[PDB]
């Protein structure tokens, strides 16, 4: 179906910036496009209905323009209630799609996630299970990536993660990742390894342990 | 003053049926084009929309759940239902159900289309967990290690949310990141939490972990280990 | 296939 794609899918700013969004439509959607705010735990807020119309009792700051297959939101004045995530949504074509979301936080400088990783406990291990976590604390901005290496072999589908919501003080980020094993393959090897991309840092970084070393 | 509210079971098993209500104020389904619509939105995704139906009684399904959704309205309660069946873990989500205007009439009769294009009216959305698993307290692990130093617990194999962890009773809350659980294949939540502090303060750390669901409370004091 | 309200 047709397909709706937001730019920048992140985006950071200050108070007091001029912010602009866009949905691009693989086909034209005439004017029938609304734009939406939604701040953490609360419903999707109703900013420009019909492409441009500024809907009854949301500020002045918020514009939106366009028609066919290129819209924009702008928020003229950032306040701070604006640090939240955008959606745009099309209403030409069923099923009425909505755009990848953007992401608008506070900016501040770039900083590198210190990086820990973490075996699995013996009072894990007894009970049959391997859980190795990797924590990156306190880094900026959002986007990082981390990769597990056993034994030099990359892994995948055996991990999980999360990441805190931007500290209010910081403006920082923290996440978690947890590579889990059966007690049994965790003991068919010894390098256990968490790569991290993140653009405060010049290259990767890799913190690891060898199993069972005393 | 329009208003919506969702509501349905907080929890339902795999294969099993999730029947959702709207109840509305402020609106009629019997005005004039107006319509309800259905939209979810899984931990930490996008929004994606499910259905909608109007007063006239048409009624539109997202083509990739077509075959699950069936939507329905009750006028006279106020009421639209949407009825999904057969759901797996993946339709876990927190759902809303939303006001769309129908065309604005002048002594009755249409002449501007644009109102209908926005749903302008949420409610604050139903969180809905698909998972097979029965109430289970936490297993609670140590996690042990600019010159900071970082340590903490993993709570694993609860259900279902939420959990509640502090540090040494409440005293430490400098450098804690608690965050939040992630939805293992297995249906069961787990989550870290973690405590940075100077390479020096290597001062005593417990971590406090209460899952009111299951009656367990937990203390476990974390340190360097090597005896 | 089209909105409701389109054309």
């Amino acid at each position: 179906a047709l397909q709706l794609t937001q730019s920048p899918s992140s985006l950071s700013a200050s108070v007091g910036d001029r912010i602009t969004i866009t949905c691009r439509a693989s086909q034209g959607v005439t004017s029938a496009l609304a734009w939406y705010r939604q701040k953490p735990g609360s419903p999707p807020q109703l900013l420009i209905y019909d492409a441009s119309s500024l809907e009854s009792g949301v500020p002045s700051r918020f514009s939106g323009s366009g028609s066919g297959t290129e819209f924009t939101l702008t928020i003229s004045t950032l306040r701070p209630e604006d640090f939240a995530t955008y959606y745009c949504q099309q209403l030409h074509f069923y099923p009425h799609t909505f755009g990848g979301g953007t992401r608008v936080d506070v900016r501040r400088t770039v900083a590198a996630p210190s990086v820990f990783i973490f075996p699995p406990s013996d009072e894990q291990l007894k009970s049959g299970t391997a859980s190795v976590v990797c924590l990156l604390n306190n880094f900026y901005p959002r986007e990082a990536k981390v990769q597990w290496k056993v034994d030099n072999a990359l892994q995948s589908g055996n991990s999980q993660e999360s990441v805190t919501e931007q500290d209010s003080k910081d403006s920082t980020y923290s996440l978690s990742s947890t590579l889990t094993l059966s007690k049994a393959d965790y003991e068919k090897h010894k390098v256990y390894e968490c790569e991290v991309t993140h653009q405060g840092l010049s290259s990767p970084v890799t913190k690891s342990f060898n199993r069972g070393e005393c | 003053r329009i208003t919506l509210k969702e509501s349905g079971p907080p929890l339902v098993k795999p294969t099993q049926t999730l029947t959702l209500t709207c109840s509305f104020s402020g609106f009629s389904l019997s005005d004039f084009g107006v319509g309800v619509g259905w939209i979810r939105q899984p931990p930490g995704k996008a929004l994606e929309w499910l259905a909608i139906i109007y007063s006239d009684d048409d009624k539109r399904y997202s083509p990739s759940l077509n075959t699950r959704l069936t939507i329905t309205k009750d006028t006279s309660k106020n009421q639209v239902v949407l009825v999904m069946t057969r759901v797996s873990p993946v339709d876990t989500a927190t759902y809303f159900c939303a006001h769309r205007r129908g065309p604005t009439t002048l002594f009755g009769v249409p002449i501007a289309r644009g109102p209908v294009n926005a749903m302008d009216v949420w409610g604050q959305g139903i969180t809905v967990t698909i998972s097979s698993t029965s109430t289970k307290g936490p297993s609670v692990f140590p996690l042990a290690p600019g010159a900071a130093a970082a340590l903490g617990c993993l709570v694993k194999d609860y259900f279902p949310e939420p959990v509640t962890v502090s540090w040494n009773s409440g005293a430490l809350t400098s450098g804690v990141h608690t965050f939040p659980a992630v939805l293992q294949s297995s249906g069961l939540y787990s989550l870290s939490s973690v405590v940075t502090v100077p390479s020096s303060s290597l001062q005593t750390y417990t971590c406090n972990v209460n899952h009111k669901p299951s009656n367990t409370k937990v203390d476990k004091r974390v340190e360097p280990k090597s005896c | 296939e089209l909105d409701k309200f389109a054309s």
